[PDB]
RNA sequence: CCGAUAACGAACGAGACUCUGGCAUGCUAACUAGUUACGCGACCCCCGAGCGGUCGGCGUCCCCCAACUUCUUAGAGGGACAAGUGGCGUUCAGCCACCCGAGAUUGAGCAAUAACAGGUCUGUGAUGCCCUUAGAUGUCCGGGGCUGCACGCGCGCUACACUGACUGGCUCAGCGUGUGCCUACCCUACGCCGGCAGGCGCGGGUAACCCGUUGAACCCCAUUCGUGAUGGGGAUCGGGGAUUGCAAUUAUUCCCCAUGAACGAGGAAUUCCCAGUAAGUGCGGGUCAUAAGCUUGCGUUGAUUAAGUCCCUGCCCUUUGUACACACCGCC
């Protein structure tokens, strides 16, 4: 146990990933070498801790976004998210089940008596609401 | 008259018990009848998968 | 002591330090002794870096009522040239150079020289 | 009678001096030359 | 083939109970020329399970202060005791030791903290590693107590302890202690 | 009890008792606990822990 | 730390850090460390072994008369990061196991805001006030005392035995010290005398140059003893002999010959401890003219149990109550 990282390594890992995402990769030794010149880290023992957290975070980044961000990642998600627009809309149903009261509302609005609207049998009982208190 | 001494296999370790952590609750299944599986408590270092003797079948079952 | 200590604090910070800390402990006009502490800025205490980051001094002041102890700790500012500050940077201090942002990934070209 | 047989006092907080006690009371609120300062001295 | 002490083949010894099969370490993989190795068997949990049981015996037989590090002396004691039991019973000393461990390991116990009636409140069944631990402890303590104030040496007392435990004859200290402990668990079921 | 019961399927009875406590006894026996100033205003009973 | 989130961004402490240990047949090197190779020997050899074997025997920076850093030393660089794989987890923080690996938690040092009328005025030319200051509470000198013994307690050492004791042989360390301002006092090799403690000459070493290849103990292998307060134990005491010191009585210490006491594993209780650890076992430093049953370190041999819990004992955080705030050693 006792391998929980510290703010000192986490802040630095986030910052260097944000700054040098293009230069860096998902190889530990490559990351521990690029860090040696992209940051003046006084200690080797902290440098390779930073490199390990960097590899962990970048392995995460390849799959999904995290709290640390990158502008290219934002643009990639924007250009990818506008997808699976169906060939047929989910809101063009051939029939629409409609209530008698809402049908009265439509005829008030003058847009009633549409062919697409199909009135349904109103519910009977008025058995909504839940029983009060426990039991 | 005595029920014969039998053997069982630990399938899972539930967790420590005894208010000193001196025993563990584990789940055991019988090789003599794999469907029959009860909750036993044992003392000593227990890993999952190990088999162990049982002098008597039904003593107590309690949830933590 | 409040005037003198605050003047010393101001002089230290004006001459430029990450922080400083003075303690005056002893008896003034009363039997019961009191210690008064005045701090400002950063001040590290533990580990190796304190040895070459913090300048310490302890003096005795002989008053008619007895003895007054003065303790002074000054966290020196980091100095690359090292004449007025420590040479090494703080071990936990990590600083990252910003990229040039001169990417320019345009159409391929060849430049002869 | 405030001490045991050896001579250590049985009530360490109970101050034995009439001039001063556990807490440091400040003379004249820390005023005068050879004294701790006050708010006016700080500013 | 391994020839523990140059003899006493390991491949003829079987652990007849599956409950102890995977904790006794007399098989060919754990078979070793000598009962001595600085193997870091207490590095972590369950590491002693793969430790050879003859090694465990020679590690538990160095006790009670005056002899805590004398592994060479304990190894020679184990050597002499194994030779004695081989010439006395007529089978493999390793098989004798395995059967002794099986019969010495108390199958149950009892443990609580509350107001005990006779010894301890709640009966419980022990783990196989606890079986091996307590069997080795009981056998070693029985041999040590037997060879305290008599002419009979440690090797001979250990020998008769294993011989009596391997069959069950009510005179072995380990067997008697197991009987008492099983009885108190039975009464405090 | 079920093993020694003569009947084939006996539904063992239940003891129904309505205890009343003074607050001294209730707090001493930990039926009720001291709660924060905000928590005191919650009249919802503690959960049954049924699952 | 992650997450929740009227907070966001930080700082001290923790961590990071320094030292130490573990790995580099990779680098720089070494007559104050050596190793291989080779040459002279010395012996076993002769069956003949013959590029046979042993040599801490002598040599090859005797500087012209080999190389090399593996062993040793000490510098710079590396290397380990939960990095790789599987499983669990909000699939986050991380946790478990396994592979490759020398190492997958080596030990320390440093160490916050503060509090303890905690301890030291017998550490000081640190120090206020009081006391004494010539028949001194200054200072010196002689002797005694700090050890004094119906008794109680604490840290300890040695034992109770055969898992042993004695006798002999074999065989292995690492810390580290070593000749002095004052200051008088060093570590010791070699030879000789004595049985020992010791004594007498002759060096070496201000030190990886000499002690020293620190021939340590435990242990290992052989002898005797034989369950007997006994060849276990060596307490108490008699006599004698040496050493240091100006001085050994109230025995400084050491040696030799004698008596041989309790003690046959220890009530109620109680201490310390998780891997090169406990424990067994010796060796240095400090104290020192003489002094270790102490302490601080080092090495050797080397385990059982556990990878959990709040039962006991405590401590911390939150909620809560407060007439306390010099804060329960309170107030009343
Ligand atoms: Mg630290
Ligand atoms: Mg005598």
């Amino acid at each position: 146990m006792g391998r929980v990282r510290t703010k000192t390594v986490k802040k630095a890992a986030r910052v260097i990933i944000e700054k040098y995402y293009t230069r860096l990769g998902n190889d530990f030794h490559t990351n521990k070498r690029v860090c040696e010149e992209i940051a003046i880290i006084p200690s080797k023992k902290l440098r390779n801790k930073i490199a390990g957290y960097v590899t962990h975070l970048m392995k995460r980044i390849q799959r999904g976004p995290v709290r640390g961000i990158s502008i290219k990642l934002q643009e990639e998600e924007r250009e990818r998210r506008d997808n699976y627009v169906p060939e047929v809309s989910a809101l063009d149903q051939e029939i629409i089940e409609v209530d008698p009261d809402t049908k009265e509302m439509l005829k008030l609005l003058d847009f009633g008596s549409l062919s697409n609207l199909q009135v349904t049998q109103p519910t009977v009982g008025m058995n909504f609401k839940t029983p009060r208190g426990p039991v | 008259r005595v029920q014969p001494i039998k053997l069982a296999r630990v399938t899972k370790v539930l967790g420590r018990t005894g208010s000193q952590g001196q025993c563990t609750q584990v789940r055991v299944e019988f090789m003599d009848d794999t469907s029959r599986s009860i909750i036993r408590n044992v003392k000593g270092p227990v890993r999952e998968g190990d088999v162990l003797t049982l002098l008597e079948s039904e003593r107590e079952a309690r949830r933590l | 002591v409040r005037r003198a200590c605050y003047g010393v604090l101001r002089f230290i910070m004006e001459s430029g330090a990450k922080g400083c800390e003075v303690v005056v402990s002893g008896k003034l006009r009363g039997q019961r002794a009191k210690s008064m502490k005045f701090v400002d800025g950063l001040m590290i205490h533990s580990g190796d870096p304190v040895n070459y980051y913090v300048d310490t001094a302890v003096r005795h002041v002989l008053l008619r009522q007895g003895v007054l102890g003065i303790k002074v700790k000054i966290m020196l500012p980091w100095d690359p040239t090292g004449k007025i500050g420590p040479k090494k940077p703080l071990p936990d201090h990590v600083s990252i150079v910003e990229p040039k942002d001169e990417i320019l990934p345009t159409t391929p070209i060849s430049e002869q020289k | 009678d405030g001490f045991d047989s050896r001579g250590k006092r049985e009530f360490d907080r109970h101050s034995g001096s009439d001039r001063s006690g556990l807490k440091h009371e400040d003379k004249r609120g820390g005023s005068g030359s050879h004294n701790w300062g006050t708010v006016k001295d700080e500013l | 083939d391994i020839k523990l002490f140059g003899k006493w083949s390991t491949d003829d010894v079987q652990i007849n109970d599956i409950s102890l099969q995977d904790y006794i370490a007399v098989k060919e993989k754990y078979a070793k020329y000598l009962p001595h190795s600085a193997g870091r068997y207490a590095a972590k949990r369950f590491r002693k399970a793969q430790c050879p049981i003859v090694e465990r015996l020679t590690n538990s037989m160095m006790m009670h202060g005056r002899n805590n590090g004398k592994k060479l002396m304990t190894v020679r004691i184990v050597k002499h005791a194994f030779e004695i039991i081989h010439l006395l019973t007529g089978e493999n000393p390793l098989q004798v030791l395995v059967n002794a461990i099986i019969n010495s390991g108390p199958r149950e116990d009892s443990t609580r903290i509350g107001r005990a009636g006779t010894v301890r409140r709640q009966a419980v069944d022990v783990s196989p590693l606890r079986r091996v631990n307590q069997a080795i402890w009981l056998l070693c303590t029985g041999a040590r107590e037997a060879a305290f104030r008599n002419i009979k040496t440690i090797a001979e007392c250990l020998a008769d302890e294993l011989i009596n435990a391997a069959k069950g004859s009510s005179n072995s200290y380990a067997i008697k202690k197991k009987d008492e402990l099983e009885r108190v668990a039975k009464s405090n079921r | 009890i079920s093993e020694a019961s003569v009947f084939d399927a006996y539904v063992l009875p239940k003891l129904y008792v309505k205890l009343h406590y003074c607050v001294s006894c209730a707090i001493h026996s930990k039926v009720v606990r001291n709660r924060s100033r905000e928590a005191r205003k919650d009249r919802t009973p503690p959960p049954r822990f049924r699952p």
